[PDB]
């Protein structure tokens, strides 16, 4: 970790001099709340048939999408005060902040 | 193979099909899903957590990369001009295109079997997911090279490395300025903007700049803004025939559409002059992403909203009430209570029927269900999560553009003049762009102006 620098490293390493991996790539996300897993440490809610979450059955993600999200495309409301550039910058910005790898 | 199996065996967590599904009639089928990579594989001690492959900083890592071998490979190492590599086979009206990736399994090649146009190569791996995203990546690639050229003429003594780093530093700062000056006030609204992003003071080394796991799901509020088409417009901002409105399920990974169907200028024009979809409590997200996500590259169309919910479960995220409590917001315990919070009883009833308790509503679902804050495009819960994250990325970044020693007083005064419309003017054939604010401006010609009226970035204070 150098004492003086002019530019960022590529990995983000050394931006924070006391904890130099903070904000650096290929590290665990920070958690703002403790995780909630079916077994308390790894299995996701909905993994085991019949296992309730806080006294209630787990809703299928596809059922929630079908019942709450689904709407007729013809009904779409254009936003009078936002461009599609507002949507595109969001995804572009997201791609500067996080990418969660999969196997 | 998660791609073709419906068996729930690690690392597969396939989405099951409910009875009476409007699209998938085979209840023995599933929507494929791979669990995110664990930070500590196989552990029975640690509480499972996920990995961020990118730098959390608003540092244009989607342009330069977050890993050193990739960052080297994206650079033009054939000279000392400090430029990023450009496509060697194709150009866009004599302007740079991103280089192609040398992928073994290229999804872009399946979008048009005859075109044979592979995926692009950028700082972030997802650069080809939609041509509108590709266009923004191309725009920034051109802006780096334009800056690296303009700095070489000012300082001929500077080598490659110095030119690359100084242009990288400017690009990084432009992304920060556009994000915090123009984008975030329009996401959060003015009250949440003052609450979570008060006037910048200085760097604070005790502010943790990491991305919070919840942010990866909460920032997916953008899925509610997505239009079911990619809109392309000519130099007169008129529908570019043929196919001026291509369905989204026909643009995913279609890098060919950028090479063979007009370059990035018709795409950028469509982004500027078309309104975003508005999030409404009974119009949350379109079927192009809810039914037909990536359908021409896969065995089945996916459901992005459903994927978001399965992902929040994969990540072990607490439910809606726990996040409302984290934010210091009331926690509805029932359908009547949720009705009040949402100012929408029909929506509360639908949520409760699915979840049983607001304690179990998945963070994305609950977040996008909330009524929007005045002049914002998120409710109180998402404004809190998003605002808290961006304050940490700003106060926790040693290389934040306004931090003492990053830039000089003069360089900062010069940087304050930048805008995304001016970036579009300096790197495309577009002569008529959106008036500031580009994220608000959406009607041609009412909200459009001429490039000549827009001030350029004065690099005089960079002379050594
Ligand atoms: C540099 O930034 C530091 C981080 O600041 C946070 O992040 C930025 C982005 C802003 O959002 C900011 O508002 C955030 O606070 C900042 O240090 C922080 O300073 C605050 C205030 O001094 C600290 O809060 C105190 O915490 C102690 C310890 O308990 C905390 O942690 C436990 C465990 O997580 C929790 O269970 C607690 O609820 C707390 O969160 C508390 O004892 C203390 O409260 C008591 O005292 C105050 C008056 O002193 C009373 O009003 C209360 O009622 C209590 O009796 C505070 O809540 C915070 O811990 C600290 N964080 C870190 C990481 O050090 C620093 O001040 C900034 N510096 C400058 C110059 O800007
Ligand atoms: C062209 C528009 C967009 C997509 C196509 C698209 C697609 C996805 C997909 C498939 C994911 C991964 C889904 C999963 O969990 O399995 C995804 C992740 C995230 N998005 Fe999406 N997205 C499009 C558009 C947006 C916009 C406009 C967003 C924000 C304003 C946005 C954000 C995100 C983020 C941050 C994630 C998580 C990224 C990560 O891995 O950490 N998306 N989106
Ligand atoms: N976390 C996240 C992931 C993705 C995936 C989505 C596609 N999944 C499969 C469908 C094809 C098979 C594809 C992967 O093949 C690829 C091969 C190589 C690189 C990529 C894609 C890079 N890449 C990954 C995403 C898009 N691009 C994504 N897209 N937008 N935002 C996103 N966030
Ligand atoms: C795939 O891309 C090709 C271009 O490479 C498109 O082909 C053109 O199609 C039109 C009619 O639709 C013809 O007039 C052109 O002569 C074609 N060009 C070539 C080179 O074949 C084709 O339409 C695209 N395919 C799909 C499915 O969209
Ligand atoms: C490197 O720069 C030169 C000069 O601008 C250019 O002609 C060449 O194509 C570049 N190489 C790559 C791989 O971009
Ligand atoms: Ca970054
Ligand atoms: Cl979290
Ligand atoms: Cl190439």
């Amino acid at each position: 970790c150098p004492e003086q620098d002019k530019y960022r490293t590529i990995t983000g390493m050394c931006n924070n001099r006391r904890s130099p991996t903070l904000g650096a790539s290929n590290r665990a996300f920070v958690r703002w709340l403790p995780a909630e897993y079916e077994d308390g440490f790894s299995l996701p809610y909905g993994w085991t048939p019949g296992v309730k979450r806080n006294g209630f059955p787990v809703a299928l993600a596809r059922a929630v999408s079908n019942e709450i999200v689904r709407f007729p495309t013809d009904q779409l409301t254009p936003d009078q005060e936002r461009s599609l550039m507002f949507m595109q910058w969001g995804q572009l910005l997201d791609h500067d902040l996080d990418f969660t790898p999969e196997p | 193979n998660c791609e073709t199996s419906c068996v729930q065996q690690p690392p597969c967590f396939p989405l099951k099909i409910p009875p009476n599904d409007p699209r998938i009639k085979n209840q023995a089928d599933c929507i494929p899903f791979f669990r995110s990579c664990p930070a500590c594989p196989g552990s029975n001690i640690t509480i499972r957590n996920q990995i961020n492959a990118l730098t959390s900083f608003v540092d244009a890592s989607m342009v330069y990369g977050s890993e050193e071998p990739l960052a080297r490979n994206l650079r033009n190492m054939s000279n000392q001009l400090g430029l990023l590599a450009v496509n060697q086979r194709f150009q866009d009206n004599g302007r740079a295109l991103l280089p192609f990736d040398n992928l073994h399994d290229d999804p872009c090649l399946l979008t048009n079997r005859s075109a044979r146009i592979p995926c692009f190569l950028a700082g972030d791996t997802r650069s080809s997911e939609m041509p509108e995203l590709t266009s923004m990546h191309t725009l920034l690639l051109r802006e780096h090279n334009r800056l690296a050229t303009e700095l070489k003429s000012l300082n001929p003594r500077w080598d490659g490395e110095r030119l690359y780093q100084e242009a990288r530093k400017i690009v990084g700062a432009m992304v920060q300025i556009i994000t915090y000056r123009d984008y975030l006030p329009l996401v959060l609204g003015p009250t949440a903007m003052r609450k979570y992003l008060p006037t910048y003071r200085s760097y604070n080394d005790s502010v943790d700049p990491r991305i919070a796991n919840v942010f990866t799901n909460a920032f997916r509020y953008g899925h509610t803004l997505i239009q079911p088409f990619m809109f392309r417009l000519d130099n007169r901002y008129q529908p570019m025939e043929p196919n001026p409105r291509v369905p989204l399920s026909r643009v995913f990974f279609a890098s060919w559409r950028v090479v063979l169907e007009g370059g990035i200028d018709p795409i950028l024009r469509g982004l500027m002059a078309t309104p975003a979809k508005l999030n409404r409590q009974n119009q949350i997200a379109v079927d192009e992403i809810r039914e037909r996500l990536f359908e021409q590259v896969m065995r089945i169309g996916l459901d992005l909203p459903a994927l978001n919910m399965q992902r929040s479960r994969d990540h072990g995220l607490p439910g809606y009430n726990a996040w409302r409590r984290f934010c210091g917001l009331p926690q509805p315990e029932t359908v009547g209570q949720l009705g009040t919070v949402l100012r929408n009883l029909k929506l509360a009833r639908k949520l409760m029927e699915q979840y049983g308790t607001p304690n179990n509503i998945d963070i994305w679902m609950g977040g996008v269900s909330e009524p929007l804050k005045r002049k914002g495009r998120v409710g109180p819960l998402l404004a809190c999560i998003i605002g808290t994250q961006f304050r940490k990325l700003r106060d926790g970044d040693r290389f934040w553009w306004e931090n003492e020693g990053v830039f000089s007083m003069q360089q900062r005064q010069a940087l304050a003049q930048i805008s995304l419309p001016r970036i579009i003017c300096d790197n495309t054939g577009i002569t008529t762009v959106s008036k500031n604010n580009i994220f608000m401006s959406n009607s041609y010609p009412r909200d459009f102006v001429n490039c000549s009226t827009l001030p350029a970035l004065n690099l005089a204070s960079w002379r050594e």
